[PDB]
């Protein structure tokens, strides 16, 4: 009932910008969010 | 960019050209004219990553250095992303920054006229926006010539 | 140093969105950062122009963008909509209406107009 | 990210001159950038205080 | 609306300048 499936990669999703030379999009609200980043600093010291 | 923006249908970026920067709509490849030149100028030793055994089955194996490497257990692996996929990412970046500029990222892409995008960049440099409007034709020509 | 002890202005530093502040947390063999950022939301398309044509002179936003709805022009900061009347103190004035491409017709308000007399 | 997705303010980044805008282009095994900068010209001197 | 706002007269010289 299950199998290995081969498929091509997506690149995120398709989008576009209207680019009217007479128009600007301006935010009316915002969200403050917090994300995280993980960075190694040190190795186990050995001898 | 996870939003692959299509090359805008509107080329009215003030007086600016950018056609040699943007992807060529007539080319199977998603490369721009300049990108196509970059690809043509860098020389790769080989392409396609497939050689069949029969293809080197003779004296020829000694002339084809890459095949000679394969016969000694040394191989070359393909990249995960293809040239076309990279061109699609650069296309999205160009579409994004040409039509929304700063605001194409850090959230939803928000459109803005090209001249205004540069006016804000000039204010950022420390040049009054009035310089761009006064010299808008000059600036577009200097850019178009530089490209 | 640049996310916790200062406010980075680098566009791709301290995570995604605009950087506001951060707080470090320790971990075995490393550091984990909590990055607080601002992401603009709920944008709308407003008509825009680089300048307003008043008496033949061109008025440019002192800050923000000059935009409009179906009846009025107003000025707003670019990153968060707050429409305000375009006044002579909200704009730089130079050149003329035949210099700026895309300039539109809108009376600019003079705050001292009543002259208190 | 700093030259294309935003406007870098580092004095020696995104080429020479003041950074105005940039456009990436791909190449085999790398990236090539077109960096558009502003350079002031034709100076004259005036008395100052 | 403003949290922490205090009462302090803000100066404006325009009328004395006019008359
Ligand atoms: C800006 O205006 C457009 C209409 O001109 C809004 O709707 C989209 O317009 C584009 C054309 O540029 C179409 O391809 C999309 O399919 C339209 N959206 C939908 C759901 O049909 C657009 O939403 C407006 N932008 C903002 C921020 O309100
Ligand atoms: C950008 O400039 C090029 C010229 O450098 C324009 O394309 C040329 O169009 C003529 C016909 O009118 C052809 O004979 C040339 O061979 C074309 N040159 C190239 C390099 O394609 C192009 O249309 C301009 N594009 C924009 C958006 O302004
Ligand atoms: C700065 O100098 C340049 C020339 O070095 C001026 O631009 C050129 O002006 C001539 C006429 O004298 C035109 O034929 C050229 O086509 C112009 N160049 C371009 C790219 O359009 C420029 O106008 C001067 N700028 C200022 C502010 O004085
Ligand atoms: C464009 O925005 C202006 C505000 O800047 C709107 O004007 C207000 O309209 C309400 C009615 O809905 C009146 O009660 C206010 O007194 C008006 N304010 C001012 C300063 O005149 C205007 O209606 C909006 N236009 C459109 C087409 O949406
Ligand atoms: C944006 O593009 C439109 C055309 O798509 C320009 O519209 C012209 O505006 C002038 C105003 O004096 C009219 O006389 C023309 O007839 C209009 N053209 C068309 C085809 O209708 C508009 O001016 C451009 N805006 C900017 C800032 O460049
Ligand atoms: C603002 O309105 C004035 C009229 O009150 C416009 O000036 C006239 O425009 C017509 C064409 O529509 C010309 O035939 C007249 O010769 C112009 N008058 C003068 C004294 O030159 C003006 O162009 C409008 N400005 C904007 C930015 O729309
Ligand atoms: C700045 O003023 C000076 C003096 O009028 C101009 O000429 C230079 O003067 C210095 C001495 O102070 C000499 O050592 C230089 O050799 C002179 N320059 C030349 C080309 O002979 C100088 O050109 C003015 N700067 C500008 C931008 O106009
Ligand atoms: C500035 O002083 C005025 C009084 O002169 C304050 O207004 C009153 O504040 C009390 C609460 O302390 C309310 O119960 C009254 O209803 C308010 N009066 C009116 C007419 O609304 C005002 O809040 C003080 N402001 C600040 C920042 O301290």
């Amino acid at each position: 009932s299950q199998s290995i499936i081969a498929y091509t990669m997506s690149l995120g999703a398709e989008n576009s910008v209207a680019y009217s030379n007479n128009s600007i999009a301006i935010p009316t609200n915002f969200t403050i969010s917090v994300t995280t980043e993980i960075l190694p600093v040190s190795m186990t010291k050995t001898s | 960019v996870k939003q692959i923006y299509k090359t805008p249908p509107i080329k009215d970026f003030g007086g600016f050209n950018f056609s040699q920067i943007l992807p060529d709509p007539s080319k199977p490849s998603k490369r721009s004219f300049i990108e196509d030149l970059l690809f043509n100028k860098v020389t790769l030793a080989d392409a396609g990553f497939i050689k069949q055994y029969g293809d080197c089955l003779g004296d020829i194996a000694a002339r084809d250095l890459i095949c000679a490497q394969k016969f000694n257990g040394l191989t070359v692996l393909p990249p995960l992303l293809t040239d076309e996929m990279i061109a699609q990412y650069t296309s999205a970046l160009l579409a994004g920054t040409i039509t929304s500029g700063w605001t194409f990222g850090a959230g939803a892409a928000l459109q803005i006229p090209f001249a205004m995008q540069m006016a804000y960049r000039f204010n950022g440099i420390g040049v009054t926006q009035n310089v761009l409007y006064e010299n808008q034709k000059l600036i577009a020509n200097q850019f178009n010539s530089a490209i | 140093s640049e996310c916790v002890l200062g406010q980075s202005k680098r566009v791709d530093f301290c995570g995604k969105g605009y950087h506001l502040m951060s707080f470090p947390q320790s971990a075995p063999h490393g550091v984990v950062f909590l990055h607080v950022t601002y992401v603009p939301a709920q944008e709308k398309n407003f008509t825009t122009a680089p300048a307003i044509c008043h008496d033949g002179k061109a008025h440019f936003p002192r800050e923000g963008v000059f935009v409009s709805n179906g009846t009025h022009w107003f000025v707003t900061q670019r990153n968060f909509y707050e429409p305000q009347i375009i006044t002579t103190d909200n704009t730089f004035v130079s050149g003329n209406c035949d210099v700026v491409i895309g300039i539109v017709n809108n009376t600019v308000y003079d705050p001292l107009q009543p002259e208190l007399d």
